[PDB]
C-alpha cells in the first residue's frame, strides 16, 4: 500500500527550470530515503541527488549541484527536484526511488519503492501533430505507416483498431535534426490477403489532439 | 569519487543457462553499499541484491551476488524468460550514489537473417517537399546489423536514422528500420534507390532497391 506518485510530463525551453514532485502515501517521508535518478532515451541510469529522511539531509551529485535543488516537505510527504539551466541533454525520464541503506548493528535495511517516472523534454520545438504517410506493400508482404514530424513524445499506433496485432512492429521514435520526432509502424501479412483485407493504422498524438486513421493500399504492376 | 564499470556490455544466453554479470569499482567500496537493479523497458528499476549478497524481499532464489573490495558479481542461476532485461550495479559513499553503465541480457536463439523490404516515398509526402525512403529489416537475430544507402551508387552518409525494436517476446528476434531523408528536388534528380543489408545470418549482403517511377 506504499505508493510513490510523480507529477506529469513536462516540456521546457532551453535555459528554463523544471520542478518534479514525488508524493508518498502509505508511508512517511521522515522514515524514507528518496533519490532522483534520470534516464535519457536509450541510455543508462544517472543519480542526481536525494533526501535522507532519518537525518533530514539533502545530497547532490557534483555534476548537477550548481543548478539542482532538492526539497523535502515532511509535512506533506512530498519530495521535489528543481533543475535549472536546462538543455537538450536533460531530456530524460526522471524517477524517484528509495536507494538508501540503513546500517545498524542488527543488519542492513533497505526499501525498494519507486515512482512511475516523469518525462521531461527540453526543446525549442512547438507542439505539432504528425503527418501519416503510407508505406505501401513471395508469400509475405510488408506494409506500414510513416508517422513524421511531431512534437513532443509520445505517439501510439494500432492497426485495424486493435484487431491486427500479430506481425506488427512499431519502432521507437527518432529525433530528427529539425527537432521533430518521426517513427514508422510496420506489419507483415500474407500477400494473398492484399486484394481482400483492409489495413488501417490508427495514430494518436495526444499532446496535439491529433488522431489519424490511414488506410494503406497495395501497389500493383497489373 | 567511485566510478563503476560493468561487463560484458551485452550477454546473450538461453533460458536455463547461468548468467554471470560483473561490476568493478575504481576504488574499494563498502560491501554494505553495493547493490544490483533490474530494469525492463518502460519501467522503474527493481532491487535484486543489496549489501553485495543479500537478496531483496520477493526476489527469486536464482539471483545471488558475491564479491568484495573492487570486484562484484551478480549471478542468475538458470535464466527464466522474465529475466531478459538490463542490470545495473549501484554503489555509494556518504550518500553520494553512482550507477554502473548496465549489462543487457538478451535471449540467445538461433541466428536468423532479416527479411528486407524497401519502401519508396509516397506521392502524398512528395507534395510536401520531402522524401523519406524506408528500409525494413524484419525478425532477425542477433541484434547487430549494418545498413548502407546508395542513391545511383553514391553512398549516403549522415542523412539516415535507424530505430530498433525491443527483442520480441514470442520469437526473440529484432527488427530495424532505416530512414533516408532527401528533399523532393534531390529525390527527383536520381533514379536507383538501394538499401544494402549486412548481417551474420546472411552469407552475402542483401540489396533491396527500386527505380524511381517503377510500379
Amino acid at each position: 500500500q506504499v505508493q510513490l506518485v510523480q507529477s506529469g510530463a513536462e516540456v521546457k525551453k532551453p535555459g528554463a527550470t523544471v520542478k518534479v514532485s514525488c508524493k508518498i502515501s502509505g508511508h512517511t517521508l521522515i522514515k524514507l530515503s528518496i533519490h532522483w535518478v534520470r534516464q535519457a532515451p536509450g541510455k543508462g541510469l544517472e543519480w542526481m541527488g536525494g533526501y535522507e529522511g532519518e537525518v533530514d539531509e539533502i545530497f547532490y551529485a557534483q555534476k548537477f549541484q550548481h543548478r539542482l535543488t532538492v526539497i523535502a516537505d515532511t509535512a506533506t510527504d512530498t519530495v521535489y527536484m528543481e533543475l535549472g539551466r536546462l538543455t537538450s541533454d536533460d531530456t530524460a525520464v526522471y524517477f524517484c526511488g528509495t536507494l538508501g541503506v540503513t546500517v545498524t548493528e542488527a543488519g542492513l535495511g533497505i526499501d525498494d519503492y519507486w515512482g512511475q517516472g516523469t518525462l521531461v523534454t527540453v526543446s525549442s520545438a512547438s507542439t505539432k501533430g504528425p503527418s501519416v504517410f503510407p508505406l505501401a506493400p513471395g508469400g509475405t508482404a510488408a506494409l506500414g505507416c510513416l508517422v513524421k514530424d511531431y512534437f513532443p513524445e509520445p505517439v501510439t499506433v494500432s492497426w485495424n483498431s486493435g484487431a491486427l496485432t500479430s506481425g506488427v512492429h512499431t519502432f521507437p521514435a527518432v529525433l530528427q535534426s529539425s527537432g521533430l520526432y518521426s517513427l514508422s509502424s510496420v506489419v507483415t501479412v500474407p500477400s494473398s490477403s492484399l486484394g481482400t483485407q483492409t489495413y488501417i493504422c490508427n495514430v494518436n498524438h495526444k499532446p496535439s489532439n491529433t488522431k489519424v486513421d490511414k488506410k494503406v493500399e497495395p501497389k500493383s504492376c497489373d | 569519487e567511485i566510478v563503476l564499470t560493468q561487463s560484458p556490455g551485452t550477454l546473450s544466453l538461453s533460458p536455463g543457462e547461468r548468467a554471470t554479470l560483473s561490476c568493478r569499482a575504481s576504488q574499494i567500496v563498502s560491501r554494505n553499499h553495493l547493490a544490483w537493479y533490474q530494469q525492463k523497458p518502460g519501467q522503474a528499476p527493481r532491487l535484486l541484491i543489496f549489501g553485495a549478497s543479500s537478496r531483496a524481499t520477493g526476489i527469486p532464489v536464482r539471483f545471488s551476488g558475491s564479491g568484495s573490495g573492487t570486484d562484484f558479481t551478480l549471478t542468475i542461476n538458470g535464466l527464466a524468460p522474465e529475466d531478459f532485461a538490463v542490470y545495473y550495479c549501484l554503489s555509494s559513499d556518504s550518500s553520494i550514489f553512482t550507477f554502473g553503465p548496465g549489462t543487457k541480457v538478451d535471449f540467445k536463439r538461433t541466428v536468423a537473417a532479416p527479411s528486407v523490404f524497401i519502401f519508396p516515398p509516397s506521392d502524398e509526402q512528395l507534395k510536401s517537399g520531402t522524401a523519406s525512403v524506408v528500409c525494413l529489416l524484419n525478425n532477425f537475430y542477433p541484434r547487430e546489423a549494418k545498413v548502407q544507402w546508395k542513391v545511383d551508387n553514391a553512398l549516403q552518409s549522415g542523412n539516415s536514422q535507424e530505430s530498433v525494436t525491443e527483442q520480441d517476446s514470442k520469437d526473440s528476434t529484432y527488427s530495424l528500420s532505416s530512414t533516408l531523408t532527401l528533399s523532393k528536388a534531390d529525390y527527383e534528380k536520381h533514379k536507383v534507390y538501394a538499401c544494402e543489408v549486412t548481417h551474420q545470418g546472411l552469407s552475402s549482403p542483401v540489396t533491396k532497391s527500386f527505380n524511381r517511377g517503377e510500379c
